């Protein structure tokens, strides 16, 4: 409420003023628009912070805040004698000083659509489900053994790799070159994944990915940190919808390239690559905050840590989450393959990919919509909704296992789509239980602590399952066993429910 | 239907200190003025002290002025008496009373029941 | 040196009309704004209307408001507040600050610059004299210490009344109570001394009163029943 | 239009002591407030300007501060010039001009019992038509009294008149005269005629009283 929300009280009032009539009553208006006036004039912007007091570019902000309540003077002066007539005038000196002298030392008046539009074109990345079949057909010639056994895991050992070195730079770089090194990233998967003959092609390539896939954490702290905490509410709402619009639009245009369009993979790829460089470009054009999260006091989150670590419904819901977190993600890097080894198909044309893609989003956003909508205390529902949704989730994970049947590709995606509505139904209940509780400090540490330990399980997971250098066990065999793990999963939160 | 509990006093050394105390149960303090009364053998009902509000001060005697202490606790409803340089011309069965208008005009309505003091 | 002065405020009718002058020695009415202020007696400051005489800009209170006028005029540099239709809240001290023009620093500064300030009245009693009335000092019982005895001066018009005892003699004591306005339209005061209990019948004290308007000056003796 | 309240509205201080006059606004006015310091008959005079600024002319023992829309005043060292009615004014525009309540600071000083002193209606009133009673209070403090005048030991409303006096400046003690304005009644009516009087000094209500 220093300078900013002066502004914005001072635009809403604008508004009270503009679109009502009867201004025998806009005194109170006026009288308001001159407080925070008068208010906002030696208010210590930021951009004047760098500049030292004394200086002829700062008699420039003195002189139009001077100028701007002596034309709210002469507003007032006959909007008194019963002239009602002269708010418009009162509108049209405002729009001339806001188009002259207080927003040249402002700051940018649309970061709101900004934002949301970086967060729409950003997230577009048109050939992001179609990357197996791309390194399944006849244009690069891997088998289904050199993708499966070889290449993601890697992916699942680099995201290990990257977790806690890139979130450290992360939090002291003020956010804004992690976004440039993430853009360039993504340059560099597109292009190892163009550029690419043989494994260790991909396999760099998925090490590339590990850090843009890392990364999310980091852009919402972008935006907490570039957006005041009385502002962050709407704004990061209308962010997060941008996002989950941006992955919506990307997916039903891979839809609408591959199917209806028709296009090739190399052209796919080559359009992939031009909304990446646009991504790159709208990287470039960004503006970097000054304060951070961890770098811009530690006994007590230290004390408030421990005054919570003693508390079962946290340790109960952590433990879930990284087990759960560690099961979904890897049937997501997982099934793909899965769809390919089902239906190994070369028609691009029956490729349907992308849609399943689109509904698990469109299905994960509306579960979400309604996931917020649970107001269930812990007293009654904590366990047994745990072990129903994880018993749904065995079962689906079991069907999608025995699927060996080549029409029955449609019922994978349908299995696969309900998999993803019963998993996207429980982040926004997790996060709303666990992050309601602690500071915003500690409650970003708690869920990076906990996304390590959800790392810690999958690489474990990982070794065990699918390595070369261990088990090396068959891919079918692999998902029997990732079906039995959701089982016992099942029948040991359903022994603890009770 | 209230009270004022009182507590403190004894047989103290001559020059020494003591802590008086005076409780109520039933309404509370933050919004009344608290007084101190004195009756000496001899005489009767003289005045000590008076509390006022929480952002103002204490007003005292002409024997007694800056030498005592007045204390206010409105969050425990109770008001301390700090006393310091107990002389023996002050041997006496100290009071306790309330004030009964917002504006402190000096309605007593409730009345304490003694604190035997006595020096030396 | 700059300064304010105030003018035209005395006894008025309810009903009648009376008007004000401000004049400003010194600087002038076109650099800085004119102002009123009213003062109730007994009660606080309040503000009554201005005028700005760079383009006219006169705003009122809500309790002055379609009842007073104002005029500022540049050439005999001062300010005129007419009035007209008074009634008995009226009945007050009225100033007449400075207070500059926006922008800069003479906007910021506050009423730095008041004046001495004028004293109107309104009442509908005439002037008359005060009906002075002795106070017996009842020392028959309660004897000992001290003894009061005083005078009651009522039904006077206007306000400023001065008792001295003695002829400024008696000095010690004196408790010459602020004139409180009596319900019936007029004024009373108190005044009573502290005689000592060994000179109660002894000494002879006389009440000397001086009403300036209506001229009076009646010094009554005060005794014991 | 607009409010300006101020709470403390009655302080008592000795010589060097350290007050604090709080001034909580209505609506969202901005950092232009002043402090007025109005002598008993004379002229106010500006003392602090903007809420911080002190203006040029009196001395450095005055300032202010600023907490939203709470403005507080402080004085660091209380001369016995600096006892008078302390103003709150805030000023947004030409017409939106409207003050505060007043604080008048006090010299701190021990409480007395108040002399109640009570007089018989003189012979002359009688043969007017109009009898008044007078209770005396003298060389007490503070100035929070209330007298109660008891007619057949009941109260009578509406009939009394009070009148305090300023400060002392030998003792900085008070004075108060009530006067209850009667018609010839004094006769006919109940024949006690006491005023019951109370005060922080005092335990008992003392009540003077004359018949006759
Ligand atoms: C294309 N496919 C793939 C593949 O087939 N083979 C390899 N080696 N690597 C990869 N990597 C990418 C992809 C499968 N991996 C992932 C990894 C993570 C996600 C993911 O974060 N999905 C989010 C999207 C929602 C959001 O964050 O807004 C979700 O909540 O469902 C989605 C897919």
């Amino acid at each position: 409420a220093d300078l900013e929300d002066n502004w914005e009280t001072l635009n809403d009032n604008l508004k009270v003023i503009e679109k009502a009539d009867n201004a025998a009553q806009v005194k109170d208006a006026l009288t308001k628009m001159r407080a925070a006036a008068l208010d906002a004039q030696k208010a210590t912007p930021p951009k004047l912070e760098d500049k030292s007091p004394d200086s002829p570019e700062m008699k420039d902000f003195r002189h139009g805040f001077d100028i701007l309540v002596g034309q709210i003077d002469d507003a007032l002066k006959l909007a008194n004698e019963g002239k009602v007539k002269e708010a418009q005038a009162a509108a049209e000196q405002l729009k001339t000083t806001r188009n002259a002298y207080i927003q040249k030392y402002l700051s940018w008046r649309h970061l709101v659509c900004y934002l949301c539009f970086y967060g729409f074109m950003a997230q577009i990345r048109p050939g992001e489900s179609f990357i197996t079949p791309y390194l399944l057909g006849p244009d690069k010639n891997f088998t289904r053994e050199q993708v499966t056994n070889e290449i993601t895991p890697v992916l699942s050992y680099s995201y290990l790799a990257v977790l806690v070195p890139v979130f450290l730079l992360t939090d002291y770089l003020r956010y804004t070159p992690v976004l440039l090194l993430q853009g360039l990233s993504f340059v560099s998967v597109w292009l190892l994944l163009l550029l690419g003959h043989s494994v260790a092609h991909m396999q760099l390539m998925e090490l590339f990915y590990s850090v843009t896939m890392a990364a999310r954490i980091a852009y919402s702290s972008y935006i907490f940190s570039l957006v005041r905490p009385a502002r962050y509410q709407r704004v990061a709402g209308y962010s997060r919808a941008a996002v989950l619009l941006g992955v919506f639009t990307s997916s039903v245009l891979g839809q609408l390239l591959v199917t209806v369009g028709r296009v090739s993979f190399s052209t796919l790829n080559y359009i992939s690559l031009a909304f990446l460089t646009f991504s790159v470009v709208l990287a470039l054009f960004l503006k970097r905050p000054k304060r951070s999260l961890f770098f811009n006091v530690l006994a007590r989150m230290l004390r408030e840590l421990g005054d919570s670590l003693r508390r079962p419904q946290l340790r109960l819901w952590s433990l879930w989450w990284v087990f759960n977190s560690a099961g979904y993600y890897l049937v997501v890097y997982y099934v793909h393959i899965l769809w390919n080894e089902v239906d190994p198909t070369t028609n691009s044309a029956r490729v349907y990919n992308g849609a399943a893609d689109a509904a698990s989003t469109l299905l994960g956003a509306i579960t979400s919509f309604a996931a917020g909508f649970v107001k269930i205390r812990w007293a009654r529902w904590s366990k047994l909704l745990i072990a129903g949704v994880t018993a749904t989730q065995a079962g689906l994970v079991f069907l999608l296992a025995h699927t060996r049947h080549p029409s029955s590709i449609w019922l994978c995606y349908a299995a696969f789509v309900l998999f993803r509505g019963s998993y996207q139904f429980l982040v926004p209940i997790a996060t709303f239980q666990i992050a309601s509780s602690l500071s915003k400090e500690l409650c970003a540490l708690v869920f990076g602590v906990n996304t390590f330990f959800a790392t810690i399980v999958k690489t474990i997971i990982t070794f065990i399952v699918s390595d070369v250098r261990g088990l090396g066990l068959p891919v079918r065999k692999q998902f029997q066993l990732y079906s039995v793990y959701f089982l016992i999963l099942s029948i040991i939160y359903f022994l603890g429910a009770m | 239907q209230v009270q004022l509990q009182e507590s403190g006093g004894g047989l103290v050394q001559p020059g020494g200190s003591l802590r008086l105390s005076c409780a109520a149960s039933g309404r509370t303090i933050s919004r009344y003025a608290m007084s101190w009364f004195r009756q000496a053998p001899g005489k009767e009902r003289e005045f000590v002290a008076v509390a006022r509000r929480s952002g103002d001060g204490a007003f005292y005697a002409d024997s007694v002025q800056g030498r005592f202490t007045v204390s206010r606790d409105d969050a425990k409803n109770t008001v301390y008496l700090q006393m310091n340089s107990l002389k023996p011309e002050d041997t006496a069965v100290y009071y306790c009373a309330i004030d009964s208008d917002t504006f402190y005009s000096g309605s007593y309505d409730y009345w304490g029941q003694g604190t035997q003091v006595t020096v030396s | 040196e700059v300064q304010l002065v105030e003018s035209g405020g005395g006894l008025v009718q309810p009903g009648g009309s009376l008007r004000l002058s401000c004049a400003a020695s010194g600087f002038n009415v076109v650099d800085f704004s004119l102002h009123w202020v009213r003062q109730a007696p007994g009660k606080g400051l309040e503000w009554v209307a201005y005028i700005s005489s760079s383009s006219g800009s006169t705003s009122y209170a809500d309790s002055v408001k379609g009842r007073f006028t104002i005029s500022a005029d540049t050439s005999k540099n001062t300010a005129y507040l007419q009035m007209n239709s008074l009634r008995a809240e009226d009945t007050a001290v009225y100033y007449c600050a400075r207070w500059g023009y926006w922008p800069g620093e003479p906007w910021w500064k506050a009423f730095d610059y008041w004046g001495q300030g004028t004293l109107v009245t309104v009442s509908s009693a005439s002037t008359k004299g005060p009906s002075v009335f002795p106070l017996a000092p009842s020392s028959k019982s309660t004897s000992g210490g001290t003894a009061a005895l005083g005078c009651l001066v009522k039904d006077y018009f206007p306000e400023p009344v001065t008792v001295s005892w003695n002829s400024g003699a008696l000095t010690s004591g004196v408790h010459t109570f602020p004139a409180v306005l009596q319900s019936s339209g007029l004024y009373s005061l108190s005044s009573v001394v502290t005689v000592p209990s060994s000179s109660l019948g002894t000494q002879t004290y006389i009440c000397n009163v001086n009403h300036k308007p209506s001229n009076t000056k009646v010094d009554k003796k005060v005794e014991p029943k | 239009d607009i409010q300006m309240t101020q709470s403390p509205s009655s302080l008592s201080a000795s010589v060097g002591d350290r007050v604090t006059i709080t001034c909580r606004a209505s609506q969202s006015v901005s950092s232009a407030v002043a402090w007025y310091q109005q002598k008993p008959g004379k002229a106010p005079k500006l003392l602090i300007y903007s809420a911080s600024s002190l203006y040029s002319g009196v001395p450095s023992r005055f300032s202010g501060s600023r907490s939203g829309t709470d403005f507080t005043l402080t004085i660091s060292s209380l001369q016995p010039e600096d006892f008078a009615t302390y103003y709150c004014q805030q000023y947004l525009y030409y017409s939106l001009v409207t003050f505060g309540q007043g604080t008048k600071v006090e010299i701190k000083r021990t409480v007395a019992a108040p002399s109640v002193f009570i007089f018989p209606p003189s012979d002359s009133q009688l043969k007017s038509g109009t009898a008044s009673v007078v209770c005396l209070l003298n060389n007490f403090y503070p100035r929070e009294a209330k007298v109660q005048w008891k007619v057949d030991n009941a109260l009578q409303s509406g009939n009394s008149q009070e009148s305090v006096t300023e400060q002392d400046s030998k003792d900085s003690t008070y004075s108060l005269s009530s006067t209850l304005t009667l018609s010839k009644a004094d006769y006919e009516k109940h024949k006690v005629y006491a005023c019951e009087v109370t005060h922080q000094g005092l335990s008992s209500p003392v009540t003077k009283s004359f018949n006759r």
